[PDB]
C-alpha cells in the first residue's frame, strides 16, 4: 500500500570536518531506489546521491551512499559552511511519491 | 538557458484558480517527464504530480488525487495548473524534470527552479 | 509504437521506379518479385511508415521476436508485401541527441500481427501497485529513441515504409502501368487491343 | 426527388450509399453515416462528377443506366420507346438489400430475368424490343 | 553471442595498399554470406563486396571490381581483404556484414547485422 520514508536523526548539529551518518529507512524493502538531496533555504534543491550508490556529477566525494534492504546510510565527511543544509530522502520505489521529513544541519 | 522563470508570488482566496509557468529553453524535448513539488515555508517538500510530454497524461499521488489538474505543452514547453485551493494551502511550487529511463532507476535528474 | 497506416486505393503505381532509384537501399519484399508486382493488380495497399535503428532490421521480419517485433509492430507469416528503408542522418539525426521517437519496451503480452498498442498504462511487473507512478516494476514502457550524428550506423535512424497487399472478391482498385506500342497499319500483326486480342 | 440511400441495415453497421445533386454537380458517397427518419464514419469512396422525365435502371458490381427526355401534360408513362445508355459503373460492391427515396411524381418497378429480342439500326441504337414469354405470338416471334 | 570484430584500417596515401580483417562469432561461418559496405561523408552507403556460400565465388561492385581481393578461412573464422592503388575519394569507414537473403525472395534482401567497421583515410 502506502510507502513512507523515515529519516534518523531528523536534526543534527555537526561541526567542520565531522562524521555525519544519516539512516534513512522505509516501511517495506527498498532495493536501490532511494536518493539523498541537499536543500538550503533560498536556493534550488541540489542532488547529493542518486540511486543510493552513485556519486553526483558536480558534487565531490564528501558524500557517500551505502546500505540496502531496509536501511540506507548517507555518510558525510569534511564538512564546510556550504555543506550545512537540509538533507532530503527522495524515494523512487513505488506509490505514493513521498519525500523525506527534512534534516537541517547547522554549525554550532 | 539552465533556468526556469518564476511567476510572481500571489495570495488567493479559497476557491480561486492558481497558475504557475515552467519554461523549458534549449535541450531536447519529449525525453524528460516534467514534475511538480509543493512545499511550504517551514514544511518539507512533497510531490504531487508529473506530466509526460508524449501525451500529456498526469501522474498523481494519494493526497492530491482529484484536487489538482495539470497539463503541459511542447510548443511553449511549459506546464500549467488549474487548482482551487484554500488560503491555508499557500505554498510554493517547484518545477523539476529528469530523463525517466525504463529498465533502470526512475527518478528526477536535474532542472530545479527558484520558486513559483 | 504509433505506426501510421494509410489505405491506398484507386490509382496507378510505378513500383519499379523505386527499385531503379538506388537511393532507398533496403528493399525487402515477400511474396512476389519486384518486376512482377509492378505489372500486378491488387484491391488495396496499406503503408506503414516508421523509423527504427540500423540494427532493428531483423526485428522487422515474420517469425522473429524483439521489442520492435513483439511490442510495437508484429509481422504475420503470410506476408506478401514490401519493406523499404534508407539512411536519414540529414534531417532525422541531429546534434545533441534526437530523443523525439519512442518505442514500447515492455508489454504484458506480445502484439498480434497488424495490431497497434498506444496505451500509456504504467507497466506493472511486480507486487507493489503502481497506481500511475514510476518505480519498482512500475514503468511507462515507451522507451525513447536516441540519435546522434556521432552514433554508429547500427544506431543511426532509418525511415522505414512497409507496403502491404490484400485481395478479395472486391475488384483490384490499384495496379501498375501498362505498356503501349505504336500501331502498325496494312500489315499482318498480332495485336492485343486492351483485353481483346486477334490477328 | 432522387434515389440516394441504399443499404442493408440502413443506419450504420455497414457502408451505405448516397447520390446527391446540388447546384451544378453531383456527389457519390459511401459511409456508415447516422441516418434520420426523413433527412434532407468508415468512409471508403467519395467522388464528385411535368417538363422533364428521367429514367434510371439500377441493378447488380454496381451499375447505373440513365436517360433524360422532355415531356409535358401527362399523368402516366407516355406510350413511347427509347433506349437507356449507360452512365457510370461503381465497383464498390456494397451489400444492398433495401433502398429509400425521400424529399413531383415517381414510379418504381422491378426487374425479372426474361429473354428479350432487340432490333438494332444503321447507327447502333435500340429501336424495338420484343418479349419472349408475354403472349404466344411473341413466343412465335 | 554473434559479434563482429574488425581491424586493419588506417591512413594511407593514394596509390597504396592495405589489409582489413573481420572475425565473426556466435554462428557458423562457412556456409553463410559475408558482405562489405563502406560509409563515407555524403551518406548513401555503397554495397561493394560479397563472398558466396562457397569459399571462392566473389561478387564485386561495378565501380571497383577485383580490387577488394578476398580470402576465406572457415577454421579461423576470419576474413582478410586487401585493397590496392587507392583513390582519394575512398576515405570511409568499412563495414563487414552478415549473411543476407536466406530463402527469402529476390530484390536485394538487405543484411540485418553490420559491424562497427574501421577507418580508412586517403589523402
Ligand atoms: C455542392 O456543389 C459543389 C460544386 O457545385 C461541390 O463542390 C460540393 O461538394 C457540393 N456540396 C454538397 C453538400 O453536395
Ligand atoms: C469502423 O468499423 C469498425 C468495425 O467494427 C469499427 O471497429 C470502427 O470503430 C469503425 N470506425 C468508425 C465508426 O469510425
Ligand atoms: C451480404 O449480406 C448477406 C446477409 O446479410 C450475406 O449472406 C452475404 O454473404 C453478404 N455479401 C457480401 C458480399 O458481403
Ligand atoms: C444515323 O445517323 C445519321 C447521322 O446524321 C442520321 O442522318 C440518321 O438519321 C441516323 N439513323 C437513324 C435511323 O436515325
Amino acid at each position: 500500500g502506502d510507502i513512507q520514508l523515515t529519516q534518523s536523526p531528523s536534526s543534527l548539529s555537526a561541526s567542520v570536518g565531522d562524521r555525519v551518518t544519516i539512516t534513512c529507512r522505509a516501511s517495506q524493502d527498498i532495493s536501490d531506489y532511494l536518493n539523498w538531496y541537499q536543500q538550503k533555504p533560498g536556493k534550488a534543491p541540489k542532488l547529493l546521491i542518486y540511486a543510493a550508490s552513485s556519486l553526483q556529477s558536480g558534487v565531490p566525494s564528501r558524500f557517500s551512499g551505502s546500505g540496502s534492504g531496509t536501511d540506507f546510510t548517507l555518510t558525510i565527511s569534511n564538512l564546510q559552511p556550504e555543506d550545512f543544509a537540509t538533507y532530503y530522502c527522495q524515494q523512487s520505489y513505488s506509490a505514493p511519491r513521498t519525500f523525506g521529513q527534512g534534516t537541517k544541519v547547522e554549525i554550532k | 538557458q539552465m533556468q526556469l522563470v518564476q511567476s510572481g508570488a500571489e495570495v488567493k482566496k479559497p476557491g480561486a484558480s492558481v497558475k504557475v509557468s515552467c519554461k523549458a529553453s534549449g535541450y531536447t524535448f519529449t525525453s524528460y517527464a516534467i514534475s511538480w513539488v509543493r512545499q511550504a515555508p517551514g514544511q518539507g517538500l512533497e510531490w504531487m504530480g508529473r506530466i509526460i510530454p508524449i501525451l500529456g497524461i498526469a501522474n498523481y499521488a494519494q493526497k492530491f488525487q482529484g484536487r489538482v489538474t495539470i497539463t503541459a505543452d511542447e510548443s511553449t514547453s511549459t506546464a500549467y495548473m488549474e487548482l482551487s485551493s484554500r488560503s491555508e494551502d499557500t505554498a510554493v511550487y517547484y518545477c523539476a524534470s529528469g530523463a525517466f529511463y525504463y529498465g533502470s532507476g526512475s527518478y528526477p535528474f536535474d532542472y530545479w527552479g527558484q520558486g513559483t | 509504437y504509433a505506426w501510421n497506416r494509410k489505405r491506398i486505393s484507386n490509382c496507378v503505381a510505378d513500383y519499379s521506379v523505386l527499385y531503379n532509384s538506388a537511393s532507398f537501399s533496403t528493399f525487402k519484399c515477400y511474396g512476389v518479385s519486384p518486376t512482377k508486382l509492378n505489372d500486378l493488380c491488387f484491391t488495396n495497399v496499406y503503408a506503414d511508415s516508421f523509423v527504427i535503428r540500423g540494427d532493428e532490421v531483423r526485428q522487422i521480419a515474420p517469425g522473429q521476436t524483439g521489442k520492435i517485433a513483439d511490442y510495437n509492430y508484429k509481422l504475420p507469416d503470410d506476408f506478401t508485401g514490401c519493406v523499404i528503408a534508407w539512411n536519414s542522418n540529414n534531417l532525422d539525426s541531429k546534434v545533441g541527441g534526437n530523443y523525439n521517437y519512442l518505442y514500447r519496451l515492455f508489454r504484458k503480452s506480445n502484439l498480434k500481427p497488424f495490431e497497434r498498442d498506444i496505451s500509456t498504462e504504467i507497466y506493472q511487473a511486480g507486487s507493489t501497485p503502481c497506481n500511475g507512478v514510476e518505480g519498482f516494476n512500475c514503468y511507462f514502457p515507451l522507451q525513447s529513441y536516441g540519435f546522434q550524428p556521432t552514433n554508429g550506423v547500427g544506431y543511426q535512424p532509418y525511415r522505414v515504409v512497409v507496403l502491404s497487399f490484400e485481395l478479395l472478391h472486391a475488384p483490384a482498385t490499384v495496379c501498375g502501368p501498362k505498356k503501349s506500342t505504336n500501331l502498325v497499319k496494312n500489315k499482318c500483326v498480332n495485336f492485343n487491343f486492351n483485353g481483346l486480342t486477334g490477328t | 426527388i432522387r434515389g440516394w440511400i441504399f443499404g442493408t441495415t440502413l443506419d450504420s453497421k455497414t457502408q451505405s450509399l448516397l447520390i446527391v445533386n446540388n447546384a451544378t454537380n453531383v456527389v457519390i458517397k459511401v459511409c456508415e453515416f447516422q441516418f434520420c427518419n426523413d433527412p434532407f464514419n468508415n468512409c471508403t469512396f467519395e467522388y464528385v462528377s411535368f417538363k422533364n422525365l428521367r429514367e434510371f435502371v439500377f441493378k447488380n458490381y454496381f451499375k447505373i443506366y440513365s436517360k433524360h427526355t422532355p415531356i409535358n401534360l401527362v399523368r402516366d408513362l407516355p406510350q413511347g420507346f427509347s433506349a437507356l445508355e449507360p452512365l457510370v459503373d461503381l465497383p464498390i460492391g456494397i451489400n444492398i438489400t433495401r433502398f429509400q427515396t425521400l424529399l413531383a411524381a415517381y414510379y418504381v418497378g422491378y426487374l425479372q430475368p426474361r429473354t428479350f429480342l432487340l432490333k438494332y439500326n444503321e447507327n447502333g441504337t435500340i429501336t424495338d424490343a420484343v418479349d419472349c414469354a408475354l403472349d404466344p405470338l411473341s413466343e412465335t416471334k | 553471442e554473434e559479434q563482429l570484430v574488425e581491424s586493419g584500417g588506417g591512413l594511407v596515401q593514394p596509390g597504396g595498399s592495405l589489409r582489413l580483417s573481420c572475425a565473426a562469432s556466435g554462428f557458423r561461418f562457412g556456409s553463410y554470406y559475408m558482405s562489405w559496405v563502406r560509409q563515407a561523408p555524403g551518406k548513401a552507403p555503397e554495397w561493394v563486396s560479397d563472398i558466396n556460400t562457397r569459399g571462392e565465388t566473389t561478387r564485386y561492385s561495378d565501380s571497383v571490381k577485383g580490387r577488394f581481393t578476398i580470402a576465406r578461412d572457415n577454421a579461423n573464422n576470419t576474413v582478410f581483404l586487401f585493397m590496392n592503388r587507392l583513390k582519394p575519394e575512398d576515405t570511409a569507414v568499412y563495414y563487414c556484414a552478415v549473411a543476407a537473403s536466406g530463402d527469402t525472395f529476390e530484390g536485394r534482401s538487405d543484411p540485418d547485422y553490420w559491424g562497427q567497421g574501421t577507418l580508412v583515410t586517403v589523402s
